[PDB]
C-alpha cells in the first residue's frame, strides 16, 4: 500500500554476539582469538513489526546491507518473521540466496529469480490447494545449488503461552563458505525495549560451500490476511554488523563459553 | 575406526599421532570434534563410528640414567629409569621398546 | 625469608623440537653437538 | 661401540675410556607404536549417481540434461571396473584415482554419439555430430567417459 | 607449608596417575627431579 516511512531507532546490543569460533573442545582454558565479532555495549538497530495503523501494511523490509556479517535476532513471540533472501542486485539477473521454511524442509535454492515490489507470506496455510505463497517470485533461470533437510528452526510454540522466542543468528560468508549459528532461550518478562543481559552462545549449525557475492540483506513477512490487507500479530527483530575484534575467551569444566572479554 | 590401550598413531581427520586411546569422561557438545589442553595439545577426539569420545594420553617415555661406582674395581652398573612405573618396564620390555 | 633452592629440570632436545620424527634425528645429527652444553648446564644447576 | 651395554654407552657419552664414580645420562627411551588403529570417518551413505547415467532415455546432442553429482562418495573404481565403461583416462587428473582424489561441483552430460567422433569431441578437432551439437572448453576439465 | 602450597611440582613423580599441568609438558620434555632431602629430613 501507501505506507509511509519510519525513521529507524536504536537500541544497545549490550554484551551479545559471541559464537563458537572453531569444532575444536577446549576446556578450562583461557583462549584469545582474532575474528570478527560484535562489540559489547554497541548501537543496534529494534525494528519491530505490527499491525501498522490498525490494518495497514507495514513495508518495515529494507534492503540492509550485507557488509562483512550480520547479527539477526527477534524477539518474536508466534511464527511470524521469516526469510533471509540476499542479493547484489536483487532482480533476475542476479544469483540470490532464499531461506525458506517450508513445513518441515529448509530447501535452500540457489537460483535466479524475479522479486516482487513487496514479497510476503502467509502464516496460515491456504486452504485445498497447497499455498499461494510462492507469490514471491515467479521465474527461475538456472540453479546452482540446492539443499533441503530438517528445518532450520526447532521453536515450538503449542505448548503454552507466556513464553516466546528469543532466536538470535549469524550470518557470515567468506572465502566461499556461508556459515550459519543459532540459539534459542525462553524469556522472562515481555520487555520488547532492550535486550536482556545474559550470556549466549551461539553454536555452528549449517556450513554452505557456494561462492555467491553478497552485499545486500533482506527480510520476508508472514502475514495471511485481515484476522483490510494483510495483517499479523506483534513481532521485534534487531539487526547487527559485525567487524573485526580481538577477544579474550574463557572457557568451563564443559567446554560452554561462559563469559567472555 | 577402534583399537584400545595400546598407543599407536592414527590419522583422525589428517591429524597423525600417537598416543594411549581410552575411555573419556569428557562431554563433548553435539558439534564439537577435537579436544584440547592447556598446553594446546590434542587431549581427546569425537568417535567416528560411536558418541562416546576417548582419551588422548601419549604413552611412556623418559631418560636413563647409568650409575657406576668407577671402572676400577668392577664393572657392575645399575640402571635407573626417571619417572616410570616399574611394573610399566620390566626387564621383558626388549621386544618392544 | 630467604630462597634456598628451586626445581630441578631436564629437556631433552630431540623429543622437544622433533616428537617422533626419524628423518628429523638424522637432520639434527649433521649440527654436531648442541644440546651436551645444555644437559651439562642443567646437570651443574641440579648439583649446585 | 655405543650400543653394547650401559658400560659402553657411559664410554661412548663421556668420550672417555675411563669412568669415574658417578650417576651419568646416557640417553631416553620411548616405547614405539605397535600397530595401526585403520582410520575412517564412518561415512554412511553412497550417492545416487547412477539414475542420470541409466535411465529409460538418453538426453539429445542438442539438449543436453542439467544434473551434478553434490554430497557424494560416488566410487568411480566400479566403474572403471565394469567392461561397458572403456573410457577412464583422464587428459589432467589421475585415470585410475579420478574417485579417491577430492573435487567439487561436477556436471554431468547426456549426449547420443555414434561411435566414431568420440576422438572429436575433444578440443581441436571437429567431429560429424560435435562441430554443430556437442562441444569441450579449450582445456576440458574431468574425464571421458 | 599450606600457604604455599597453592603450587608446587606436584608432589607426584610415579607418572602413573597422569590419566594437568606438569605431566602434559611432560609429553614436552620438561621434568623434575626430586630433591635430595625430603621435607621430613630437611
Ligand atoms: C559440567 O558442569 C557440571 C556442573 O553441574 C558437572 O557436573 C554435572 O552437573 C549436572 C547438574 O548437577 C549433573 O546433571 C551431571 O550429572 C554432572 N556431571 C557429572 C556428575 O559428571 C559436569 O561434570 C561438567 N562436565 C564437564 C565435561 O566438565
Amino acid at each position: 500500500t501507501t505506507r509511509t516511512q519510519l525513521p529507524p531507532a536504536y537500541t544497545n546490543s549490550f554484551t551479545r554476539g559471541v559464537y563458537y569460533p572453531d569444532k575444536v573442545f577446549r576446556s578450562s582454558v583461557l583462549h584469545s582469538t582474532q575474528d570478527l565479532f560484535l562489540p559489547f555495549f554497541s548501537n543496534v538497530t529494534w525494528f519491530h513489526v505490527i499491525s501498522g495503523t490498525n490494518g495497514t501494511k507495514r513495508f518495515d523490509n529494507p534492503v540492509l546491507p550485507f557488509n562483512d556479517g550480520v547479527y539477526f535476532a527477534s524477539i518474536e513471540k508466534s511464527n511470524i518473521i521469516r526469510g533471509w533472501i540476499f542479493g547484489t542486485t536483487l532482480d533476475s539477473k542476479t544469483q540470490s540466496l532464499l531461506i525458506v521454511n517450508n513445513a518441515t524442509n529448509v530447501v535452500i535454492k540457489v537460483c535466479e529469480f524475479q522479486f516482487c515490489n513487496d514479497p510476503f507470506l502467509d502464516h496460515k496455510n491456504n486452504k485445498s490447494w497447497m499455498e499461494s505463497e510462492f507469490r514471491v517470485y515467479s521465474s527461475a533461470n538456472n540453479c546452482t545449488f540446492e539443499y533441503v533437510s530438517q528445518p532450520f528452526l526447532m521453536d515450538l510454540e503449542g505448548k503454552q503461552g507466556n513464553f516466546k522466542n528469543l532466536r538470535e543468528f549469524v550470518f557470515k560468508n567468506i572465502d566461499g563458505y556461508f556459515k550459519i549459528y543459532s540459539k534459542h532461550t525462553p524469556i522472562i518478562v515481555r520487555e520488547p525495549e532492550d535486550l536482556p543481559q545474559g550470556f549466549s552462545a551461539l553454536e555452528p549449525l549449517v556450513d554452505l560451500p557456494i561462492g555467491i557475492n553478497i552485499t545486500r540483506f533482506q527480510t520476508l513477512l508472514a502475514l495471511h490476511r485481515s484476522y483490510s490487507g494483510w495483517t499479523a500479530g506483534a513481532a521485534a527483530y534487531y539487526v547487527g554488523y559485525l567487524q573485526p575484534r580481538t577477544f579474550l575467551l574463557k572457557y568451563n569444566e564443559n567446554g560452554t563459553i561462559t563469559d567472555a572479554v | 575406526n577402534l583399537v584400545k590401550n595400546k598407543c599407536v598413531n592414527f590419522n583422525f581427520n589428517g591429524l597423525k599421532g600417537t598416543g594411549v586411546l581410552t575411555e573419556s569422561n569428557k562431554k563433548f557438545l553435539p558439534f564439537q570434534q577435537f579436544g584440547r589442553d592447556i598446553a594446546d595439545t590434542t587431549d581427546a577426539v569425537r568417535d567416528p563410528q560411536t558418541l562416546e569420545i576417548l582419551d588422548i594420553t601419549p604413552c611412556s617415555f623418559g631418560g636413563v640414567s647409568v650409575i657406576t661406582p668407577g671402572t676400577n674395581t668392577s664393572n657392575q652398573v645399575a640402571v635407573l629409569y626417571q619417572g616410570v612405573n616399574c611394573t610399566e618396564v620390566p626387564v621383558a620390555i626388549h621386544a618392544d621398546q | 625469608i630467604l630462597p634456598v633452592s628451586m626445581t630441578k629440570t631436564s629437556v631433552d632436545c630431540t623429543m622437544y623440537i622433533c616428537g617422533d620424527s626419524t628423518e628429523c634425528s638424522n637432520l639434527l645429527l649433521q649440527y654436531g653437538s648442541f644440546c651436551t652444553q645444555l644437559k651439562r648446564a642443567l646437570t651443574g644447576i641440579a648439583v649446585e | 661401540d655405543c650400543a653394547l651395554d650401559p658400560l659402553s654407552e657411559t664410554k661412548c657419552t663421556l668420550k672417555s675410556f675411563t669412568v669415574e664414580k658417578g650417576i651419568y645420562q646416557t640417553s631416553n627411551f620411548r616405547v614405539q607404536p605397535t600397530e595401526s588403529i585403520v582410520r575412517f570417518p564412518n561415512i554412511t551413505n553412497l550417492c545416487p549417481f547412477d539414475e542420470v547415467f541409466n535411465a529409460t532415455r538418453f538426453a539429445s546432442v542438442y539438449a543436453w540434461n542439467r544434473k551434478r553429482i553434490s554430497n557424494c562418495v560416488a566410487d568411480y573404481s566400479v566403474l572403471y571396473n565394469l567392461a561397458p565403461f572403456f573410457t577412464f583416462k583422464c587428459y589432467g587428473v589421475s585415470p585410475t584415482k579420478l574417485n579417491d582424489l577430492c573435487f567439487t561441483n561436477v556436471y554431468a552430460d547426456s549426449f547420443v554419439i555414434r561411435g566414431d567422433e568420440v576422438r572429436q569431441i575433444a578440443p581441436g578437432q571437429t567431429g560429424n555430430i560435435a562441430d554443430y551439437n556437442y562441444k569441450l572448453p579449450d582445456d576440458f576439465t574431468g574425464c571421458v567417459i | 607449608f599450606n600457604k604455599v602450597t597453592l603450587a608446587d611440582a606436584g608432589f607426584i613423580k610415579q607418572y602413573g596417575d597422569c590419566l594437568d599441568l606438569i605431566c602434559a609438558q611432560k609429553f614436552k620434555g620438561l621434568t623434575v627431579l626430586p630433591p635430595l632431602l625430603t621435607d621430613e629430613m630437611i
